[PDB]
């Protein structure tokens, strides 16, 4: 689809360099997202050691992101359209 | 949404002088 793709938007996206090895995703405790492995081997007695909570053996084949935005409907009689009132944004699943 | 509740209603529509006095004393001054 490289003949129909909008070149205007593609050229504005950042270019990413291919890394060295096959990367595996993981789950890490939050506020540990910026630490780097203070020790060679996990010491659970201490905290903020920068070790993943769970290491994926195999990367996911696909990842789905869902975001509903909470708007509210007000049905006023004898109106061609309902009133939509913004309620909130919602969490990404 | 802001909701309003209004409770309203309709009001219904539409002698010369006294007799006797105690005796006085008058003193010119």
């Amino acid at each position: 689809s490289k003949f129909l793709k909008n070149r205007a938007v593609v050229n504005g996206l950042p270019v990413i360099k291919n890394p060295g090895k096959y990367q595996h995703c993981y789950l890490i405790e939050y506020e540990d997202s910026t630490n780097v492995k203070q020790t060679p081997t996990e010491n659970k007695n201490k905290q903020q050691q920068g070790f993943p909570v769970y290491l994926f053996m195999m990367n996911p084949e696909n990842i789905t992101y869902n975001l509903p935005i909470n708007y509210q409907e007000i049905a006023i009689p004898f109106t061609a359209k309902n009133q939509l009132n913004y309620s909130n944004g919602g969490n990404i699943v | 949404i802001f909701t309003s509740q209004v409770s309203a209603y309709i009001p219904v529509a539409p002698s010369q002088g006294v007799g006797k006095l105690p005796v006085y004393e008058i003193l010119s001054y």
